[PDB]
């Protein structure tokens, strides 16, 4: 009851959700970013702070540099990760770490060396009880409440197809496409642009960021919804700059989506994400495939489209056996799928025997983390 | 008595329901067995499989280990400093599934079988601990 309770602490190339195991929601959303003033800054209301670390670095972010720690899911900057993690317990949650145990999560196929750096800093530099890392995608299924199924997880930064089968990934059959929501938002801007706007001023680089979000649309057939946009009428919709000016939208909020089932749009070699659920499925055994069709749920930011559960099952369909039942699973609530399935994990008594507790670090060292989260 | 003491040792704790060592050398012989278990049935053909230079096949289609059935979820047995593919058996018709750890040592391939609801890390932690103690034998 709140006090012991281990904190989930989802990392993510975008965004960040840290909260209480046994909680409905993340307690602390915040942007991916450190942000240092490249000139000597500080308010005189603050100390001589020269970090803002996610959303205090957001409101300053057009006066000051920022670096991204977390890239295509994977840590390539790792005291600027320490930092975050700091900010997590030390300032969001107003959290102490040597009373919480953590789940951290990580990407499907995170490098070794990776899983053994973020056991070292939670149980060297944050004196944690004990830590589990569990894999994003495994957490959007169980908190669907399944336990066998594939994923299809797209966040800001990577996507990924994922078999679990009883609660354990497969490695081998996962897939990973580098075309995510950021790829998205800077093909919305361009194709905007294209029609001659200007998206001159930096607050307002992150005002495609919303426009993507607010009026994108995945279409069920690219080719009718094309001339379904020439057919106008219904489809043009207007956002209005801060500046007081307007912007029209029209063929581009289903044309910017589309580069996720046909990347040719971006300029990448790509199969989309339509074929690549359909090739990790191929990669599986034989006797769960058609357990992976009847279990395909999305989760993620970028899954957030209207129409991408209609488009996926079209297209899985088309792919698979002329015979397979296959049910796209699409819970209004997988924006969070990957913290709040690790929230229901962490909160069972069940996990307390599945933890990496301080002594086991000691005895094993940093590899532990391979032998027991698998 | 003998290899038997690492068996009887694995079962200690209630968390596993088999356990077998089994020389993958030369002719794969089992020496030592929960028995009448699983385990104290694998063959040269199945250890062929878990030691063979086809390393990807056994993902779609599958492996058997006594005449049991079982999803190959890792597989860093044949990389070093790793020993481990990790298991989990397949079901008909309701029954429970297990996870099974194998552990290459230099000699020996030391398994073990969890008992419903453990997780696959304990298993691959206690296999590989015992094995260890293998390894830092000349075995
Ligand atoms: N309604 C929406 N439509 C489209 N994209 C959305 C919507 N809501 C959020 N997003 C996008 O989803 C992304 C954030 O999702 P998410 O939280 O899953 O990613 P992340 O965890 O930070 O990244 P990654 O998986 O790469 O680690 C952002 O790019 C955001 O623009
Ligand atoms: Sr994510």
């Amino acid at each position: 009851d709140d006090d012991i309770a281990a904190l989930v602490v989802d990392n993510g190339s975008g965004m960040c959700k840290a909260g209480f195991a046994g909680d409905d929601a993340p307690r602390a959303v915040f942007p991916s970013i450190v942000g240092r003033p490249r000139h000597q800054g500080v308010m005189v209301g603050m100390g001589q702070k020269d970090s803002y670390v996610g959303d205090e670095a957001q409101s300053k972010r057009g006066i000051l540099t920022l670096k991204y720690p977390i890239e295509h899911g994977i840590v390539t900057n790792w005291d600027d990760m320490e930092k975050i993690w700091h900010h997590t317990f030390y300032n969001e949650l107003r959290v102490a770490p040597e009373e919480h145990p953590v789940l951290l999560t990580e990407a499907p196929l995170n490098p070794k060396a990776n899983r053994e750096k973020m056991t070292q800093i939670m149980f060297e530099t944050f004196n944690t009880p004990a830590m589990y890392v569990a894999i994003q995608a495994v957490l959007s299924l169980y908190a669907s409440g399944r336990t066998t199924g594939i994923v299809m997880d797209s966040g800001d930064g990577v996507t990924h197809t994922v078999p679990i089968y009883e609660g354990y990934a497969l490695p081998h059959a996962i897939l990973r496409l580098d075309l995510a929501g950021r790829d998205l938002t800077d093909y919305l801007m361009k194709i905007l642009t294209e029609r001659g706007y200007s998206f001159t001023t930096t607050a307002e680089r992150e005002i495609v960021r919303d426009i993507k979000e607010k009026l994108c649309y995945v279409a069920l057939d690219f080719e009718q919804e094309m001339a379904t946009a020439a057919s106008s009428s219904s489809l043009e919709k207007s956002y209005e700059l801060p500046d007081g000016q307007v912007i029209t939208i029209g063929n581009e909020r289903f044309r910017c989506p589309e580069a996720l089932f046909q990347p040719s749009f971006l300029g990448m070699e790509s199969c989309g994400i339509h074929e690549t659920t359909f090739n990790s499925i191929m990669k599986c055994d034989v006797d769960i495939r058609k357990d992976l069709y009847a279990n395909t749920v999305l989760s993620g930011g970028t899954t957030m489209y209207p129409g991408i559960a209609d488009r996926m099952q079209k297209e899985i369909t088309a792919l698979a056996p002329s015979t397979m039942k296959i049910k796209i699973i699409a819970p209004p609530e997988r924006k969070y799928s990957v913290w709040i399935g690790g929230s229901i994990l962490a909160s069972l008594s069940t996990f307390q025997q599945m933890w990496i507790s301080k002594q086991e670090y000691d005895e094993s060292g940093p590899s532990i983390v391979h032998r027991k989260c698998f | 008595a003998g290899w038997n003491a690492y068996i009887d040792n694995l079962m200690a704790d209630g968390t596993c329901q088999d356990a077998a060592i089994v020389g993958y050398k030369d002719s794969p012989s089992v020496w030592a067995a929960v028995p009448g278990k699983t385990f104290v049935n694998i063959t040269p053909a199945e250890v062929g499989i878990l030691v063979g230079k086809d390393r990807s096949s056994f993902f779609v289609n599958g492996l058997t280990l006594g005449g049991q059935k079982c999803s190959v979820i890792r597989d860093s047995l044949l990389q070093d400093g790793e020993f481990t593919m990790d298991l989990r058996t397949k079901s008909t018709g309701g029954a429970p599934t297990f996870n099974i750890t194998v552990t290459m040592t230099a000699k020996t391939l030391v398994l073990l079988m969890g008992k419903e609801g453990v997780h696959g890390g304990m298993i691959n932690k206690k296999c590989y601990e015992m094995a260890s103690h293998l390894r830092r034998s000349q075995y």
